[PDB]
């Protein structure tokens, strides 16, 4: 199983943590920024 | 000698085979790497259990039981440290080789682009003279083979 | 018993590295055959043609 | 309605849940806009023909 | 957007990441401009012929 599983990962290059951070942080910006309007507009 | 232009496909066809062969080979490397990672985890766990058995051992002022366990425990620790160093070592090599292929992969595809281009230019040139050689055969200065011959006839 | 199993682990590793290296040159030897400096065998030959 | 009554915790989860489709939404919206020119382009191809 | 909010560290990595393609970009852009004359040149070759 380990033999097969790793091979699939090779053919599916996982993204770098930078995009993970950017996506995660941008999600933090997105969630808060999207929420920022909510807490302000729907105050 | 065989037309080297034909070999381009055979050569690159020969080229492609090794990439996957490397591809499978590299994955085999990682599978071993993970296996060792798991194996270390078990050994530290039994030491962790021995640590837990030793943890409760000295309670109630019964250190004699704890004495044996911890001495027993390190038996795996010695093994533990040996593996931990080994696994850290292998990471750079697997890391190193990946860039080897990754760099190569771009090169092959990048290289492959020019192949047809010269082939295209080659087909342009090959006929470029074939069309014109007959033109000189009808250039009409007796450098041609028929026109003046026809004229003389 | 520990030694044999412990020894056996490294076997494939060098084999893996061996397969890495064997193709490492096989891939590149042809690259020099197309390095495009007349060190290649065809590219400049094609260019000259 | 989630954040009403000062219960933002419920709203927090929903909006984070909501964008999951938004990410999908934007991907499609761009794609559909792309296809319009091609279908527009081909129609004139036939119409001219 | 990276350097916004005074978080330049994130921007630092991206731009360094970005040029990786720029180096590739410039290489291609020069190459494509080169090919245009040749395809242009050959067309007149046939057209004249």
């Amino acid at each position: 199983i380990l033999e097969l599983e790793a091979e699939r990962e090779l053919l599916n290059p996982p993204p770098s943590p930078l995009d993970k951070k950017f996506e995660q942080w941008e999600e933090q910006q997105a969630v808060e920024a999207t929420l920022a309007a909510m807490k302000a507009r729907r105050s | 000698q065989e037309a080297p232009e034909d070999l381009l496909e055979r050569l690159l066809g020969e080229m492609e085979l090794e990439l996957i062969e490397l591809r499978r080979a590299l994955a085999q490397t990682i599978a071993t790497f993970k296996s060792t990672e798991r194996q270390r985890d078990a050994q530290q766990l039994i030491a962790q259990r021995w640590y837990e058995k030793a943890q409760a051992a000295l309670d109630r002022g019964n250190e004699q039981l704890a004495r044996e366990a911890l001495g027993q425990r390190q038996s795996y620790q010695s093994h533990t440290e040996a593996l931990g160093k080994s696994l850290g070592e292998q990471r750079a090599l697997v890391e190193q080789v990946r860039g080897q292929l990754q760099k190569l992969e771009r090169k092959y595809l990048e290289l492959k682009s020019q192949k047809n281009l010269y082939l295209a230019r080659l087909k342009s040139a090959i006929a470029a003279q074939k069309i014109e050689e007959i033109a000189g055969n009808l250039d009409n200065a007796s450098a041609s083979s028929l026109f003046e011959r026809i004229e003389t006839k």
